């Protein structure tokens, strides 16, 4: 069956390789004949499936790698909370985070950046955060730098095990194969062990600790002489002060009648007014129910036993009549090629990024989360934004996959084999589904703009014009709103507050969530996503399906993954490489998410933030001029993206100042991209031939011989340069207007 | 032991080691002489 | 009043009937 | 006076300026504590930003119309500390560094295969021909008097 | 005849072209101006796609087998519809 | 040159689904090709426009669009199976015609009997400038 | 190639093989005109409805005319093509061969003279046809909602 079968010391840790640069690579360890060797060593050092041919060494080496990424991770957590621990003002934002600005980093005085260590409140001067630890601190009672202390001193403790563990794992006792091939019993823990018992002992974690604590804070008292955690489990009495049915022990649980803990475990919905964050027993409630929920999943699959599935005798149950035989030896391909998984796992972790970075808004979990305005911004663009890198990264590893170990004589199925033997039609219909929704997305903008600039307002596409209605959304929101009064008694009100239904959430003259309309704007704008989502999604498909084999190259594959063209001939062969249909995708992406993450900058200020009035009348942060300036491109221009840049471009002489100057530097290398992206290279070569020359002149000829970078790498830095100003630029718009405004 | 030598000969480390000490040595200058505009010494 | 008699014909009319000319001719084949 | 522009020893906008930087620093410190270190620091910065005005007030420099510094650069000594001497300094760095560099690379060129020692530095050979800069203008100065410094029909392989 | 192939004698004969030619259109010949006394030709130029992998591959000083381009067809341009 | 063709006959076709890598409506009116091969055992085999399918035994016969493609296919079983091929060309009015071997041998090694189309007996150097040659036919490699 | 049940099946070739463009048991020129009448009922609804007068109590005629120098256009760029593709006195293109192999009489309607009769038929079509949906639009209109 399934053992413990490991190997002993395959690799000695001797230094001796250190020395000699790529070592991995027989070609590289020869040495630098050109200057081209030392981009290309650092260009293949991870590309391990090109280093060996058996896929045990592989394993083992991304097995260690896997322990390097989590002793880095530890690392910056613990930088993180030693910073919150030895440099901020926690305990001053602790005492009333209603109108205190989280700082939590200083600067050294020294060349003039004292300016930066700006006026932030409560006695204390430094470089304003967004990051938003403050609410999860708060959350889980910290209310002690001796905590955040202590705490980062364990993460480098744990910092240094993982390292340790990943050294010893690949040097000393490197697993074998029946031991990673074997997905059965990992599904299997991860599944009941690792995210089960994690959110078992949070919940842990937090009906012992901080629902006391933090009820006793909202009640209102200074955190000095707040009773410390221990002394809430280990004498009973208080928490029996605070909870009568938490003072029965165990036997209402065990007994089955739960209902007596449902003060503290309960299913309340809607947001918390004194904190407009989420009840805390809710969230309670739900960390344990997942927790169960995840522990009785954990058990399906026969790992050692008699009882229970094979990941084998699933798939070829399924065969339908169109299809044929189904998923038939689908497991071999999925547990024979690392790349198939990056790519799997890339793809699902993007898309729980990108919905968390949603869910996040709609529903604020963390306490005065929804009122700390830059932070609940930066947190949603940010998921945003790793959640399209990791689209892109599984899209690119598929297409890897396709060409490298993809083969129909052991490798076989005949499910991909039939996906592919008709993609022209797939490419076909998805390029006329794209053209389509992009005139019918953008054309309608441009009308909108043209007979608004003509004088013909009531030729318009909006609310007080030719009208087009989101009426799907407003039934689904209407629904939403009237569905905890039948469907879901158990509720209190509606799961969200931005449904359609119910009042308003403020805390300290800020609002925090209302309801939410959609207008003609919306459906615009909802349509924009939608095109330029399957323009991406058309880019990176055809690079998938046409690695192999193409109707203009016959045999793309054999020339490999990533080469430049395969010369001028036949009118032109640029570009046809997978790697380069990802390089091409990247800034559809790139694309996507920018027009994304502005419209809901602009739908937040223009109707749900601002600030309400002592009567009740609410001034929102913009005006609410969104359904009446979002339908016309020069609007944008003016409402929001000239208007709203204001406050970065005042900056200088501020605290806010260094926001400013990275606006330049931002636009700067988005110049800066394009003088690589247009350009070609033999006339960089000859150039470089004639600065040779000049040197040789002077006996300085280099023997590392100079040589412009070679075609892909161009792009790639193109690329990488690009993405880098645009990501910057609306990053230091973003959080200069948001924090300076805000 | 003499493997590690070679290895700190490699231009990264020694480029990154030999940066510190500039750059420490310009803030230091920079601190020993604020804003230092001109030359006020001949 | 004569722009409105012209416009229109150096528009739609003259520029449609250069254009239908200058694709039978490039379509020839003597 | 070059062009009419006073010294801010005597020009007015120059105090001008002064005056309303302390006074914003100042109604900025106070905020605080008399005594918390980051108001220390603060007035700190105010006595250094003040004592950077007065040393510009004790240098010569010329003064723009609008309240501003502004170098004069046009080869009268009178005003030269601040060109002429940083840049002929400057300049002895550079040669330094560029004497330096192709020093060392003349000296590895002999070898099996000098990219080895281009890329992983002789540092022992490094050491020994580094602090040799205070040669480099006579040094080179010779080698242009014996022709040793450029060449005239070998232009590819070496 | 759409493009044109031209081979010069600095061909040492190392018949590395044909081996990557991808549609069949040079071929060597028996020559006495090397060692392997072979020497290239091109009687193929018609299915002559325009490719330079064969030229991307003669190790020589700096070329033995050019392509020069000149107008274009039917085939020289791997159309297929 | 005792190194006659083969006549390409009509033999059976591998098995395969039939599927949108195949022939156009200019295989229908310009031109297509035909390779052809006998095989040793059912085996399976990618083609070179999709997917993969299985040969019979005996002599095949595949149709497909452009030279290239067959040639590449003919790369692939000389490179991972060892055998010998050939591919023809056909014109609408009904004639084939017979390309790759022209002798039988490959086109790899040496085989007295091909005439020599296309050689200048000069280095590449040599070659002269578009003026002295202007407002003529001739070009500096002719 | 690939046969799903889209490209074939019984009723799906039994449709496309019934509507006038490959019926070749009739007339080119007739089967012009129904389509072109096809076309005219077809495209004054949308054109009409939402032209930039609908507002204003001419735009039944408004759109209606529209429509006809839209036909009038695309008959105009009908005979181009056919001016352009087909010659006087060539062969024809049209697919000869039917699903079980009934070598079929070259379709008249793929020669110049033919397509110069469909065009015709069409324009003449498209006027009629804008014209009638006119007449059953803003005459006879009680059934409707425009
Ligand atoms: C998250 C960061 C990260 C991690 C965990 C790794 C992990 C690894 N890298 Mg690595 N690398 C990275 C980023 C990273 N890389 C980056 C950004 C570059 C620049 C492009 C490189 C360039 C690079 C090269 C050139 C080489 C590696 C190599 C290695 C492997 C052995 C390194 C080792 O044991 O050093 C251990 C070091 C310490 C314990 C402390 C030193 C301080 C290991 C899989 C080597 C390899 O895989 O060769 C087969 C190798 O030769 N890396
Ligand atoms: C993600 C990791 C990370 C990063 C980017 C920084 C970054 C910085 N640290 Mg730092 N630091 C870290 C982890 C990190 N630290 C950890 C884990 C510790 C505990 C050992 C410290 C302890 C520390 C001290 C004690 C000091 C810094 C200081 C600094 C600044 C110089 C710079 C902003 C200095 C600073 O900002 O002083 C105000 C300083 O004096 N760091
Ligand atoms: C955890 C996810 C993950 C993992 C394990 C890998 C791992 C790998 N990727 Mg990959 N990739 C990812 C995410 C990931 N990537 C994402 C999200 C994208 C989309 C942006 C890509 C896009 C991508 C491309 C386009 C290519 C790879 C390649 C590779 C392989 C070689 C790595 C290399 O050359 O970089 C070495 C390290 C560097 C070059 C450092 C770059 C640092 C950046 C550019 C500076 C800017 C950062 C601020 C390696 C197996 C390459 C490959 O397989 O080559 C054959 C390749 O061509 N990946
Ligand atoms: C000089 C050229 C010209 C002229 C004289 C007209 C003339 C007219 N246009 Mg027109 N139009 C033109 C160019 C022109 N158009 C172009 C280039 C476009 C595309 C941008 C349009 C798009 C257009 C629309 C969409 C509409 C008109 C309409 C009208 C009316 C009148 C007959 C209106 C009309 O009659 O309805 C069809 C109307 O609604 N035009
Ligand atoms: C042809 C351009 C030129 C050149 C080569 C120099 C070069 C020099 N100038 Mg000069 N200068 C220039 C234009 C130039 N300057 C202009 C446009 C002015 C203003 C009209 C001056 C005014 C100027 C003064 C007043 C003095 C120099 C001096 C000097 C020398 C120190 C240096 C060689 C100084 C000199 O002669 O040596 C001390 C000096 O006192 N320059
Ligand atoms: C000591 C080495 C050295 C020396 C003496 C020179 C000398 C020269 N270079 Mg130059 N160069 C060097 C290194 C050097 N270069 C390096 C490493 C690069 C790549 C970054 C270049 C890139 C370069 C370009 C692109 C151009 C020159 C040009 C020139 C000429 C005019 C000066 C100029 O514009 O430079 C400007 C200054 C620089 C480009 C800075 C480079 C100097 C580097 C930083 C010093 C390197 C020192 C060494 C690597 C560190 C090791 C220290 C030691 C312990 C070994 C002059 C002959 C120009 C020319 O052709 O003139 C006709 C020109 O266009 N150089
Ligand atoms: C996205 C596709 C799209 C759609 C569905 C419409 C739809 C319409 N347009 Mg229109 N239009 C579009 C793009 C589009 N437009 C673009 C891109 C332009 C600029 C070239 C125009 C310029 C335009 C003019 C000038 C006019 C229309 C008019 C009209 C109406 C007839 C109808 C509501 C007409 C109108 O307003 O009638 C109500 C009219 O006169 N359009
Ligand atoms: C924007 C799209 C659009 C719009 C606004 C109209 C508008 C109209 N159509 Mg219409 N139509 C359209 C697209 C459109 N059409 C398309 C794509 C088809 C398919 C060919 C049809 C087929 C159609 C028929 C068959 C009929 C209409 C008719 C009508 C008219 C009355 C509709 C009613 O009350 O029922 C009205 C002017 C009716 C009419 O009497 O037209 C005047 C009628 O009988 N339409
Ligand atoms: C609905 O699909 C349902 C339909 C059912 O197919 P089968 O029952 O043969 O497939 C069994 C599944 O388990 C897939 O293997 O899927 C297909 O026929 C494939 C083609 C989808 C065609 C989608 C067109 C858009
Ligand atoms: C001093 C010096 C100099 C100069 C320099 C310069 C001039 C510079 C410039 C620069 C520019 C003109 C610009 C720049 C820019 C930069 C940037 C722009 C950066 C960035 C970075 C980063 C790191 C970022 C990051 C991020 C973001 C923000 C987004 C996403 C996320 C993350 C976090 C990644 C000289 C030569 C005299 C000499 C040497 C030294
Ligand atoms: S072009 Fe160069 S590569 Fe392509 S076929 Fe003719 S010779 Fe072989
Ligand atoms: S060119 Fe290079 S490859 Fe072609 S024949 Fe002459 S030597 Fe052999």
């Amino acid at each position: 069956e399934v053992k413990i079968v490991v190997d002993r010391d395959p690799v000695k840790t001797s230094f001796e390789e250190w020395a000699r640069p790529g070592h991995f690579s027989r070609t590289l360890a020869k040495g630098p004949d050109t200057t081209t060797w030392i981009w290309n060593l650092h260009a293949d050092a991870h590309d391990f499936d090109s280093h060996t041919g058996d896929l045990e060494e592989i394993s083992r080496k991304v097995f260690s790698a896997h322990f390097g990424q989590l002793s880095i991770i530890f690392l910056w957590l613990s930088g993180m909370y030693f910073h919150g621990a030895r440099f901020s003002n926690y305990e001053a934002w602790l005492s009333d985070p209603t109108h205190i600005g989280p700082s939590a980093q200083v600067v050294w005085p020294i060349v003039g950046q004292e300016i930066l260590n700006g006026d932030v409140g409560g006695g204390f001067r430094g470089i304003q955060i967004t990051s938003g630890f403050f609410q999860l601190w708060r959350a889980s009672g910290i209310t002690s730098e001796l905590q955040l202390y202590c705490t980062a001193i364990g993460a480098l403790v744990f910092a240094a095990l993982m390292l340790f563990a990943g050294w010893f794992h690949y040097h000393k006792a490197a697993p074998k194969l029946a031991w990673f091939q074997d997905v059965e019993s990992m599904l299997n823990h991860h599944l009941a062990g690792l995210l089960g018992l994690g959110s078992l002992s949070w919940a842990g974690h937090q009906i012992h600790v901080s629902l006391p604590i933090n009820q006793f804070l909202d009640a209102g008292v200074d955190p000095k002489e707040i009773p410390l955690p221990h002394e809430f489990i280990l004498n009973r009495d208080l928490l029996a002060q605070l909870y009568p049915s938490f003072a029965e022990g165990a036997t209402p649980f065990f007994t089955l009648n739960w209902s007596k803990y449902a003060e503290f475990l309960t299913f309340r919905g809607g947001l918390d007014p004194v904190t407009g964050g989420l009840w805390l027993t809710d969230i309670a409630h739900h960390h344990l129910a997942i927790a169960i929920l995840f522990l009785i999943a954990g058990h399906m699959y026969r790992t050692n036993w008699g009882i229970g599935h094979g990941l084998k005798d699933i798939l070829e149950a399924h065969k339908g009549p169109f299809t044929g035989q189904g998923h038939k030896g689908l497991y071999e391909i999925l547990t024979t090629s690392w790349h198939a998984q990056l790519s799997l796992n890339l793809a699902m972790l993007g898309s729980t990024t990108i919905v968390v970075a949603h869910h996040m808004y709609s529903m604020p979990p963390y306490p005065y989360l929804a009122t700390d305005y830059g932070t609940q911004l930066s947190l949603f663009t940010h998921h945003m934004w790793i959640g399209g890198f990791l689209i892109v990264g599984a899209a690119a590893h598929a297409a890897i996959f396709m060409v490298r170990d993809y083969d129909p004589t052991t490798r076989y199925n005949d499910l991909l084999d039939r996906v592919l033997r008709h993609r022209d039609a797939i490419i076909s219909h998805l390029n006329w589904v794209c053209i389509f929704l992009g005139f019918h997305s953008f054309g309608l903008y441009i009308h909108n703009d043209t007979m608004s600039a003509l004088g013909r307002p009531q030729d318009m596409f909006s609310d007080t014009a030719i009208q087009l209605q989101p009426i799907f959304a407003q039934w689904v929101q209407n629904i939403h709103a009237t569905a905890p009064g039948v469907t879901a008694p158990g509720a209190t009100t509606s799961t969200s507050l931005t449904w359609g239904g119910g009042e308003l959430v403020a805390v300290g003259g800020k609002v925090a969530l209302l309801p939410i309309p959609l207008g003609t704007a919306d459906f615009l704008v909802h349509h924009i996503h939608a095109f330029t989502i399957h323009v991406t999604v058309l880019i990176l498909l055809k690079g998938v399906l046409f690695a192999r084999s193409s109707r203009l190259i016959p045999d793309k594959a054999n020339l490999g993954f990533r080469f430049p063209c395969d010369g001028p001939g036949r009118g032109g062969t640029c570009q046809v490489s997978a790697w380069d249909h990802v390089f091409l995708g990247l800034f559809w992406m790139y694309n996507a998410i920018s027009v994304v993450i502005f419209h809901f900058s602009w739908k937040m200020q223009s109707d749900v933030w601002g600030t309400i009035s002592d009567q009740g009348v609410v001034t929102h942060i913009t005006g609410g001029n969104f359904a009446q300036s979002s339908i016309t491109i020069n609007g944008w221009l003016r409402d929001f993206l000239w208007a709203q840049a204001s406050q970065v471009i005042q900056s200088y002489g501020s605290s806010l100042s260094a926001y400013g100057l990275f606006f330049l530097g931002a636009h700067f290398v988005w110049a800066f991209s394009l003088m690589f992206l247009f350009s070609g290279r033999g006339y960089w070569q000859e150039l470089i031939e004639s600065i040779v020359w000049a040197h040789n002149k002077l006996k300085v000829a280099p023997a590392t011989q100079p040589r412009a970078l070679s075609i892909i790498q161009g792009r790639a830095v193109g690329v990488t340069h690009y993405l880098l100003g645009g990501i910057a630029t609306t990053w230091a718009f973003f959080l200069a207007r948001i924090i300076a405004v805000g | 032991m003499r493997d590690i030598k070679t290895y700190l000969s490699v231009a990264p480390v020694l480029s990154t080691l030999w940066f510190g000490a500039l750059a420490g040595l310009l803030i230091e200058i920079n601190r020993l002489f604020p804003d230092a505009l001109s030359f006020p010494f001949f | 009043n004569l722009p409105s008699i012209f416009v229109p014909l150096v528009g739609l009319v003259f520029p449609a009937i250069a254009m239908t000319s200058l694709f039978l001719y490039v379509q020839k084949k003597k | 006076d070059i062009a009419g522009l006073t010294p801010c020893k005597e020009s007015k906008a120059f105090a001008k300026r002064e005056k309303q930087s302390v006074k914003k620093l100042n109604s900025s410190l106070k905020k605080y504590a008399p005594d918390s270190a980051p108001a220390l620091a603060i007035q700190a910065t105010i006595d250094k930003t003040k004592r950077r005005f007065e040393n510009y007030g004790k240098f010569g420099l010329l003064c723009g119309s609008d309240g501003l510094p502004h170098l004069i650069v046009s080869g009268d000594q009178r005003h030269w500390g601040e060109f002429i001497t940083p840049g002929v300094l400057f300049l002895y760095i550079a040669g330094w560094i560029g004497w330096v560099g192709r020093s060392y690379l003349i000296a590895v060129s002999g070898e099996k295969k000098p990219a080895m020692r281009e890329i992983i530095i002789d540092v022992e050979l490094a050491a020994r021909i580094i602090p040799r800069g205070f040669i480099w203008p006579v040094a080179a100065y010779r080698e242009l008097i014996n022709g040793d410094l450029v060449v005239d029909d070998a232009d590819i392989g070496y | 005849m759409s493009h044109s192939v031209k081979i010069y004698d600095t061909c040492i004969g190392c018949t590395q072209c044909v081996r990557a030619c991808p549609t069949d259109v040079l071929e060597m010949i028996p020559w006495d101006g090397c060692k392997a006394k072979q020497i290239a030709s091109a009687p193929r130029t018609e299915d002559c796609v325009g490719c330079k992998r064969c030229e991307s591959a003669c190790p020589t000083d700096f070329l033995s087998v050019r392509v020069y381009l000149g107008p274009e067809t039917t085939r020289s341009m791997a159309l297929s519809y | 040159g005792f190194v006659p063709p083969q006549l390409d006959p009509s033999t059976p076709s591998p098995i395969f689904g039939g599927s949108t890598g195949g022939l156009l409506r200019k295989a229908q009116v310009e031109e297509f090709y035909v390779i052809t091969w006998t095989s040793p055992k059912e085996q399976v085999f990618e083609m070179p426009t999709g997917g993969a399918a299985i040969m019979r035994e005996g002599p095949n016969l595949l149709k497909l669009a452009r030279k290239e493609q067959c040639l590449a296919l003919g790369n692939r079983l000389r490179s991972k199976y060892k055998i010998a091929y050939q591919f023809y060309r056909v014109f609408p009015n009904g004639e084939v015609q017979y390309l790759h071997p022209k002798d039988g041998v490959y086109p790899e090694k040496v085989n007295a009997g091909r005439q020599g189309v296309g050689q200048n007996f000069r280095s590449i150097g040599k070659n002269v400038s578009p003026i002295e040659v202007k407002f003529t036919g001739k070009n500096s490699f002719d | 190639s690939l046969e799903t049940p889209v490209t074939s099946s019984p009723l799906v070739a039994w449709y496309l093989s019934n509507l006038p463009a490959y019926r070749t048991a009739v007339s080119p020129l007739l089967r012009g005109i129904e389509v072109g009448l096809a076309h005219g009922y077809l495209l004054v609804g949308p054109f009409a409805l939402t032209g930039p007068l609908r507002n204003t109590p001419v735009h039944g005629q408004a759109g209606t005319l529209g429509a006809i120098g839209l036909v009038s256009i695309l008959s105009v760029c009908l005979t181009m093509y056919g001016v352009a593709s087909f010659n006087e006195g060539e062969p024809s293109t049209a697919p000869v061969l039917t699903l079980t192999g009934r070598k079929k009489e070259a379709d008249k309607l793929q020669t110049a003279e033919g397509w110069s009769q469909f065009t015709g038929g069409f324009f003449f079509g498209g006027v009629s046809g804008a014209v009638w949906a006119y007449f059953l639009l803003y005459v006879l209109d009680l059934p409707y909602f425009f």
